[PDB]
């Protein structure tokens, strides 16, 4: 019935055909440039070239999804477009983008080992989205093939706007970014293998740019000697930000809170309320639809037995505005505490929405407070 | 509807659930049997006297350390200043058990060990507690024990048990002379476990595989109607009343209790809970009331900090029945250790967590009729150490602060200057000086446009080496005209286009069409929360609106010459896989 | 932190299954040798037990006279010594933490990750939510939503799910719309009773002895829904339809019409009607008013 060992055919088909169905819902649905393609056309072609260029039949080969998202990051980033992690994380996790199948439920009949090299590693979700990222920019070379400059200074936007943060601490992170580096961030962390244990923690530039945002918010709110930062607003931003709300943006985030792997970000399902639940059930019946994989029709009229079957809330700008106007009163010790639990929830919300580890974060801006100190001191 | 149509569809009752009230109390992968806290009351005077709540708390470095400090009971439960003891065994479950009310309110304390086991004695007056240590028997058996149970000392080791007594007061130690085992060679965990039943010198004991009653002063010996096929004995725990038994199988509550003076089994229905977890423990809590008496069953896991509770209740017909789940959490990272209990309901216990040596009272309330974070990871990483790297973090932030000073009175003047014929005049030389240099970059894109290697040419979208240039003007809408006529002017071919307001979609996550009204929204939102909102929030767009500025590879025409080239180095049929427009 | 309507993700926890209970074989073997293939592993999980109306269990009378220590360090030690190398052999063939796992099981100490919380899919997490949604909302009373619910979910083609009695007394409290409890129940009974392990205890079973709660609570309350009227030759139509001999339960239920139709001759053959089906009750064990309290109602009937 299905093929042996050339299926490498059939397979890199499945893959490219997946590829360009997620690119038409990016261009489509997501209003991408149609240059795009051609940027995937020459990194998936430069890696297909490579991997044939090798000449096992022992396969060798691993384009699981990651690979996917791999080389999308990778054209965008060439791109220069603002879009960054976060963004596939959510749009894959909310079954917007298609991706959590092979084929998905409607196709082809491939030999097992394929389709377990498709739904195996299928998980962003510690960094294996970095990883995968920066080991494709070894596979074929960021350096002079493509611009594998980050888009910056969109993501300091997307970060104040994603707290409450009034619109200084842009040009606070800003130049603390321009302090350690002067503004040069590259994609590659690449020596292939698995092995690293010293100075590689902290080079996605991603990572770095949200620890030195944290250390940021950490240094200029504890170091106020102007005192500009109220001890009070300090707690009142963290409750405007804490405040569960319902628009696209934060039941997403709840979307992606049910399948990060640790916890407390389940128990944070737990303390989530009816609407929340509700407009849940309504995602799985529509985004799962992406499913995958006589008595038929006795279930089709068995389950026909029971029936199949202004706006209310508000956009993401609605929502930004109205916890910067409930902060918008702004004209001793343990105001440290506020410092610390605002820092602690922001650290939250990052942790879901870039799929990282509480402990990758923490060793990413512990290592990269150190190389602030170091080039301080 | 058993007894309500055996006579001749709701509830009984309505949806009533879970609160909190919290204290501090006193302060110190492959798990095994193990679970070492204890809170009772007894007084040892009897010359007609009262009870005193005590606890039995554990002090650890190697556990070594065995405390035992008096409670004074209050609506605040506190305690008052402590007594103490060691062993140099790593120390197990404390227990200090009492038999109910057929008799007498008890005496004193034992405890498990690495090796040991040893019996406490206690007298006490004016606020302490001196015990005496009744003496300890390292082994006979280089065996561990499992359980405890309580006058008779009994000892489970893993598969084989023994009845014993305690000595009287002082200094002769704790002998035996009936025994047994249970031995399952199929049953590889450790834990076993002794409580008996009915105090009518009648015994349980038990492994994750099976439950046996043992009358052990006659010859006695039974394995009570299931066995290990579907689910392990979890946990079991005598809840309170002599008569009474609560069991913890997997996915099930068992409230097994004698209804007939001979020892029982219960298969009075029973409610089920869900895991796969090993480490699940359980313990109840019993208040009274005129019609019912009704019972609590806390369990708890070593995994998640959530408890899992349901209730029962005992009409005294022997009437037990069900009423409906309630779950609540518990807080940051790891789980509960130890929890012990002693037209609404008032449930109160103490918990203690995995690694972390404080004991805390709650207290769980019906209705409402009436983070202080040290997250060791991240403050290790917020308050660093050395004064010079205190005075570091300052001298940093004052760097930057005068920096943004700069900013600000810089940016000023060139806020005065709008729609200026100065602010044009820069526009016009602004607009075409770029175009110039443009064009530099497009001939050295041309004389380098064989590359046909790659597909990105070298260090593109810029504003291409002239930087002064972008910042000074400061009028967003004019600005967005001088950029709509920059694309239009670069209209001959070969060139980059890429349309904005489709990915300031991503930016506010909502049409954008305008690079305006981008600055509107941003303008809104921050003019409810800075001066000079107009400054920055100008000096933002200005930036991201640089940031994305695009000036990319020659266009459209340009990539397919490598995007066919690099389809002819790969071998042929690679080549023939390379398929655009699927489907 | 609760039970999740899926069957679980695979192998790890299946192999895992193996290596336990192939160690526990060899153990036991020695041991009863000392007191003298997924077929093995069949067989090897086989041999082992797989004033209010108190369906009471089988108390302590009629069971053995103990036993006097087996297991003392040296003799455990000396039935262990020998099956944890045998295990040496296929633990090479196992992953590191498959293998880590059967060390510790081995030791006696407990794995501290459930099943569930080292899981690892899209489609399968999403049903999830939308049961636990569908069991909240019918403990919420909201059957509006919970029927939304249901209906959403019945649509999916993924898992079969037991959880039978969550959908019984769940479209039993729903009353909403969808072809009811009595329908599911009947449609269980007629989908499992024919030929046509891990995941079972006794509240959702198999139709070739008793397949025990849903049934007799349907029976019961379909009878409480005669306490709706004073419909019971409906009720006992169709438990007289099926045949599943191991009930007794539902001649219980047959005598209970035939005392609610006996509330002039036609009233006498119900009687001794019911007069009979309360011995052909006695067939199986047992469900007993004192009985001489049935027959005294059916001497107040005999007035």
């Amino acid at each position: 019935k299905l093929i042996g060992h050339e299926a490498k055919l059939l397979f890199l088909k499945s893959f490219q055909f997946i590829l360009k169905r997620q690119i038409r819902w990016l261009i489509t649905e997501m209003r991408f440039p149609k240059e795009f393609e051609h940027v995937a056309k020459i990194i998936w072609l430069k890696i297909l070239k490579t991997i044939n260029d090798q000449p096992q039949e022992e396969l060798k080969l691993q384009l699981h999804m990651t690979s996917t998202i791999s080389i999308l990051y990778l054209a965008s980033t060439h791109l220069s477009l603002p879009v960054y992690t976060c963004d596939y994380i959510k749009w894959i996790c909310t079954a917007k983008m298609p991706y959590f199948q092979a084929s998905e439920i409607l196709r082809i009949q491939l030999p097992n080992y394929y389709v377990s090299i498709l739904e195996g590693s299928i998980s962003p979700f510690n960094g294996q989205l970095y990883n995968k990222i920066a080991l494709t920019c070894g596979m074929i070379h960021f350096k002079e093939f493509f611009n594998s400059e980050i888009s910056c200074q969109g993501l300091l936007l997307k970060l104040v706007m994603q707290c409450a943060l009034p619109p200084e601490f842009y040009f606070y992170t800003k130049q603390v970014i321009e302090f350690e580096e002067t503004d040069i961030r590259n994609l590659t962390l690449w020596e292939r293998t698995d092995e690293r244990h010293t100075g590689r923690v902290s080079n996605h530039a991603e990572l770095r740019v949200l620890s030195y945002f944290m250390l940021t918010i950490n240094w200029m709110l504890s170091f106020d000697r102007d005192r500009q930062y109220p001890l009070k607003w300090i707690l009142s931003l963290t409750e405007s930000l804490t405040q569960r709300t319902t628009t696209s943006e934060s039941i997403g985030r709840n979307i992606v809170k049910v399948v990060y792997p640790d916890k407390p970000t389940s128990s944070d399902y737990f303390q989530w309320s009816e609407e929340e639940t509700l407009e849940f059930l309504k995602w799985m019946e529509k985004q799962f639809l992406p499913t995958q994989t006589d008595q038929k029709i006795a279930r089709r009229k068995l389950y026909k037995i029971f029936p199949l079957d202004s706006t209310h809330q508000l956009t993401f700008i609605e929502d930004l505005q109205e916890r910067y106007a409930k902060q918008t009163p702004f004209f001793p010790p343990a105001r440290k505490e506020a410092i610390g639990r605002l820092l602690t929830h922001i650290a939250s919300q990052l942790l879901v929405d870039f799929a990282i580890s509480k402990e990758q974060l923490k060793d990413c801006i512990s290592r990269i407070k150190n190389a602030c100190l170091h080039r301080m001191n | 509807v058993q007894g309500a149509s055996l006579y001749c569809t709701l509830a009984e009752d309505a949806l009533d659930l879970h609160i909190v009230v919290k204290s501090l109390l006193c302060d110190t992968s492959q798990y095994i049997q193990t679970a070492s806290d204890l809170r009772n009351y007894r007084d040892g005077t009897e010359i007609i006297a009262y009870a005193s709540g005590k606890t039995g708390s554990v002090l650890n470095i190697a556990v070594l350390t065995r405390q035992n400090t008096l409670h004074l009971n209050r609506h605040n439960n506190v305690t008052s200043i402590e007594l103490h003891s060691p062993i140099k065994s790593i120390k197990i479950p404390g227990a200090s058990e009492s038999i109910g009310r057929r008799s007498n309110l008890v005496g004193i304390i034992t405890e498990n060990s690495f090796q040991i086991f040893r019996i406490e004695s206690v007298h006490s007056r004016s606020c302490d507690v001196m015990v005496s240590s009744s003496e300890p028997l390292y082994f006979v058996e280089i065996d561990d024990l499992q359980v405890v149970d309580f006058q008779f000392a009994i000892i489970d080791i893993k598969g084989n048990w023994s009845i014993g007594r305690i000595p009287k007061n002082f200094n002769n130690q704790l002998i035996d002379n009936l025994h047994g085992t249970i031995f399952d060679p199929e049953e590889l965990s450790s834990w076993k476990r002794i409580e008996w039943f009915s105090h009518f010198q009648k015994i349980l004991v038990f492994d994750r595989s099976k439950m046996i009653e043992i009358d052990f002063m006659n010859n006695w010996q039974t394995e009570v109607v299931q066995a290990k096929a579907w689910s392990n004995i979890r946990d079991y725990k005598r809840i309170d009343d002599k008569n009474g038994i609560l069991l913890t199988s997997r996915e099930i509550i068992i409230v097994g209790a004698s209804e007939s003076n001979d020892p029982v089994r219960r298969i009075s229905w029973k409610h089920d809970l869900d895991p796969d977890d090993t480490t699940l423990r359980i313990t109840v809590q019993k208040v009274k009331k005129p019609d019912h008496i009704l019972l609590v069953a806390f369990v708890y896991s070593m995994r998640h900090k959530r408890i899992y509770m349901h209730v029962f209740s005992h009409r005294k017909a022997n009437l037990f029945q069900s009423l409906g789940c309630s779950t609540v959490l518990e807080i940051p990272g790891g789980t509960p250790t130890g929890i012990e209990t002693i037209f609404e309901l008032v449930v109160d216990f103490l918990v203690k967590l995995r690694n972390s040596s404080e004991v805390y009272y709650y207290a769980l309330s019906n209705t409402q009729n009436s983070i202080i974070v040290d997250h060791p990871e991240w403050a290790s990483l917020f308050n660093n150490a050395d004064e010079r790297e205190k005075e570091s973090i300052g001298a940093l932030v004052s760097q930057i602060k005068l920096k943004e000073r700069e900013r600000i009175s810089r940016v000023q003047n060139l806020i005065e200057h709008e729609n200026s014929h100065d602010e044009d005049k820069y526009l016009q030389d602004l607009g075409y000086r770029l175009s110039i240099a443009t064009n530099e970059l497009l001939e050295s894109w041309q004389k380098t446009k064989d590359e046909s290697i790659l597909s990105g040419s070298l260090s593109h979208s810029k504003l291409k080496n002239l930087l002064e240039n972008s910042d000074s003007f400061a009028s967003i809408p004019e600005f967005s005209s001088l950029l709509d006529q920059f694309f239009q002017y670069y209209q001959d071919q070969d060139v980059t286009f890429i349309g904005f307001e489709k990915l300031l979609h991503l930016f506010l996550h909502e049409d954008v069409p305008g690079l305006d009204i981008f600055y509107n929204k941003l303008l809104q939102c921050w003019v409810l929360v800075s001066p000079q909102a107009e400054l920055l929030t100008k000096e933002i767009v200005k930036d991201i609106i640089w940031s994305l500025a695009r000036l990319e590879k020659p266009s459209l025409f340009e990539p397919i010459q490598n995007e066919i080239s690099r389809s002819l180095s790969g071998p042929y049929q690679d080549i023939i896989s390379s398929w655009d427009m699927d489907d | 932190m609760f039970e999740v309507p899926i069957t679980l993700t695979n192998r790890k926890f299946a192999q895992r299954r193996k290596l336990k209970y192939q160690y526990i074989n060899y153990i036991s073997r020695r041991f009863d040798r000392i007191s003298k293939q997924q077929k093995k592993r069949r067989r090897e999980r086989h041999w082992r037990s797989v004033s209010f109306e108190i369906w009471r269990t089988v108390s302590s009378q009629n069971k053995q006279p103990i036993n006097k220590q087996k297991m003392t360090y040296h003799n455990f030690k000396k039935i262990e010594k020998i099956p944890l190398r045998k295990m040496e052999i296929p633990l090479l063939h196992c992953t590191k933490e498959n293998k880590l796992y059967f060390q510790s099981i081995s030791r006696g100490l407990e794995p501290l990750k459930t099943s569930t919380s080292e899981v690892r899919n899209y489609r399968t997490r999403h049903i999830v939510t939308l049961t636990d949604l569908l069991h909240l909302n019918v403990s919420r009373h909201n059957w509006s939503l919970a029927y939304k619910i249901f209906a959403t979910l019945i649509r999916i083609p993924g898992v079969q799910i037991k959880s039978l009695w969550g959908i019984g007394v769940e479209i039993l409290d729903n009353l909403s719309n969808s072809s009811s409890g009595l329908d599911f129940l009947q449609w269980m009974c007629q989908i499992y009773s024919s030929k046509s392990r891990s995941i079972v205890p006794p509240f959702q079973t198999g139709s070739r002895t008793h397949t025990a709660k849903f049934a007799i609570t349907y029976l019961w309350s379909s009878l409480i829904n005669c306490q709706k009227s004073m419909l019971i030759d409906k009720i006992s139509e169709w438990v007289l339809t099926p045949p599943f001999m191991e009930d007794a339960e539902v001649w219980f239920i047959y005598a209970s019409c035939h005392l609610l139709k006996a509330d002039i001759n036609q009233v006498i053959k119900h009687i001794h009607y019911v007069r009979t089906f309360l011995k052909i009750c006695l067939d199986k064990g047992g469900f007993a008013v004192p009985s001489r309290l049935i027959e005294n109602q059916l001497k107040s009937f005999e007035s």
